[PDB]
């Protein structure tokens, strides 16, 4: 029954076999480079803080248009997700949970505008329908 | 199972459902490599609907509710087809696919959904 | 009908001057797609190109469907 | 004497030690910094920033709009994109840095679609053809 | 083909010719996904060139003289050697691939490319 | 020569004693690059440790490449 | 290998050693790929321990005593069984792995420590 054949697709099924294995190896490292790069952003965030809290608690008389809660009639979600798949359930579970956080708001009779960045937002966005302002696509793993 | 003995509705119906499981059986080895979030909306949808008719077939016969212990049942033809029709249209999407498994017509579906 | 592996060595000689003008598209059509059916299912990952080359295949597939007992002149 | 300067981006640090003067063009104007300062804030135009080391070697960075904060002991410049290059042109620099992530980038998805995506639908293609025939005796 | 037998230039252009093609052959699942424009600026002259190479294999039969008009090339060895040469090279790299279709030596290919 | 798979079971007794000093670096070379072939397609974010024993086991496997009628002594 | 043959503890010594090795087998891809630090506490001692137990399995041979100078060993039962069920329970974990290598029962190796 052209056992070749069979020889022949199970020697191509190893050889990818041993393809995702050292496409494992590389995640892993830029799983490291990228964890490692989250840290360099912290002083930056860390000195703003302290500045801002300082600059509004010694300046009382004035509220900022950021900083007070007014009544609300839309929201606003900026949904950041990846360009290629291949990467788990991750998209999936976020815009699961995006969708039904969407529905919770519509009973409360609030609408919802969108800011989509990566590839697989912008593809299941549009074709969800909703209230665009703007797309990204492309972003890379170190965006500037 | 022609249309010009079994009536017109009745073919498509057969044609549509013999469709779905043709294309479920071709998805089931993507499904096992990479996983089921690979696919598109459509392709899940399809496995959804393919699972449900494969569980709606099954049913309790009269002579076999002695391993069982299930009674029998005997469904007309005009109850499976207005089930799988429905099925087919996606009315039951919100039904758990354990709700199809050994029982009659489309009603004790929904009656079996809603008790659990 | 299987287009893949169905020939026939008398080829274009046995045809009328119409179709035998004319059937190099679905000839190509069904090549292009057949080529790259194993990413079919994967429609959503793919440039311009071949998705354009898909939904012509998948079009030109669904046109070779015909009932029986009513043959076309 | 010296005083503590840090200058960070918002993705990582780019200078950081003891320097014992400032010099920076402020929303009014320019500023000259010395160690004891009174406390300060102001927003920084396009422009680069000299400090004064004390053996009198003298950096430069080029920051493009910020934030900066001065205190008696400590000198935090806040740079939405520090450099620390001489020149107005660091464009001509920032190109490089640019142009070798985006490489990078490309070459990535260059390597998705070619190993993962390609292998892994080859191996699922023709599997049933194996499995109908598994019984046969022929 | 053996450099004893056809000459060291022969064999060395036969070896050039058929790594191109077997490299473009596997490139074939990368252009198909991706595209053209994210490959690396090399193994973009391997695809130009490999292109060109499948298009200058085309041959005109003279005993056919319908709907090709009787095109009798037999085009002597050394002129596809010094074609092949030059292709690999880079001299025709300029040329459309439309050009190196159905015709013979170098000469032809360049006269229609210039035609045109 | 596939040299996974190749074997002589009578070994270093039947090599002289430069060969059979010599040998080993070439042996390793062939395993480490062997095992890790499939690196050879990415060359993108291979550490410093797995780039050198590529460039080494590439560089080893050119060089047992050999024409007809020429034997080395 | 069963509790009714070689009696109770014997087995229970034989299956823990199996699965710290079989734990250990699974650990090294996990310290390959993720670095040494990701495991917990449990996984070091799991690591040491099943060195130290693939160490303890060597031993040699008085067929190697013209070859090697070091005189074969034949460590009997009731001397293994009290060295792995020592070296299970933790009360060995101070020893460095370089005193498991090559030598009898449990007291040499204790010798041969004392003497690094």
């Amino acid at each position: 029954a052209n056992l070749k054949e069979i020889r022949a697709k199970v020697a191509s099924i190893k050889s990818t076999q041993k393809i995702t294995r050292a496409m494992q190896m590389v995640a892993a490292s830029k799983m490291r480079r990228a964890q490692e790069r989250m840290a360099q952003g912290r002083p930056y965030a860390d000195n703003m803080r302290r500045v801002i809290a300082h600059l509004v608690q010694a300046n009382p008389e004035y509220k900022h248009r950021y900083m007070v809660d007014r009544p609300v009639k839309r929201v606003g979600y900026i949904i950041v997700s990846s360009d290629r798949g291949l990467a788990g359930g991750l998209n999936i579970n976020l815009f699961k949970k995006v969708v039904q956080h969407v529905k919770a708001q519509q009973e409360q009779s609030i609408e919802v505008q969108f800011a989509l960045i990566g590839q697989k937002a912008v593809s299941f966005f549009k074709n969800y329908g909703g209230k665009v302002l703007g797309a990204t696509t492309q972003i890379g793993d170190a965006p500037s | 199972l022609d249309p010009l003995v079994v009536g017109q509705e009745h073919y498509e119906i057969a044609r549509a459902v013999q469709n779905v499981l043709q294309r479920y059986k071709e998805l089931k080895d993507i499904i096992a490599i990479l996983g089921m979030d690979e696919l598109a909306e459509e392709d899940k949808l399809v496995v959804y609907r393919a699972r449900k008719i494969q569980r709606f077939f099954s049913q309790p016969f009269h002579v076999a509710e002695v391993f069982t212990g299930a009674p029998g049942k005997l469904v007309p033809l005009k109850e499976t087809i207005r089930g799988f029709k429905g099925l087919l249209a996606g009315e039951y999407d919100h039904i758990p696919e354990q709700a199809f498994y050994m029982v009659g017509g489309i009603d004790e579906v929904i009656a079996k959904a809603e008790k659990l | 009908v299987n287009a893949g592996i169905s020939v026939s060595r008398v080829g274009g000689s046995a045809q009328t001057k119409i179709i035998k003008k004319l059937s190099g598209g679905i000839r190509t059509a069904l090549a292009q797609y057949r080529e790259l059916a194993a990413f079919a299912q994967f429609a959503s990952d793919l440039d311009e190109a071949t998705r354009k080359q898909l939904e012509h295949g998948q079009r030109v597939t669904e046109l070779m469907k015909q009932k029986q007992y009513a043959p076309y002149s | 004497a010296t005083m503590q300067c840090d200058v960070v981006s918002v993705k990582e640090s780019i200078y950081s030690g003891a320097v014992t003067m400032l010099i920076a063009k402020g929303a009014g104007g320019e500023l000259g910094i010395l160690p004891g300062h009174a406390p300060l804030v102001t927003l920084l135009q396009p422009g680069p920033i000299r400090v004064l080391l004390e053996n009198g070697t003298e950096e430069i960075v080029y920051v493009s709009g910020g934030v900066l904060e001065v205190q008696p002991h400590v000198v935090t410049v806040l740079a939405d994109t520090a450099i620390r290059a001489d020149n107005l042109d660091e464009a001509a620099i920032l190109e490089a840095r640019k142009n070798a992530e985006q490489l990078l980038a490309n070459q990535k998805s260059d390597l998705d679609s070619a190993a993962a995506l390609a292998a892994l639908a080859e191996t699922a293609a023709q599997l049933e053809t194996i499995r109908k025939i598994k019984n046969r005796a022929q």
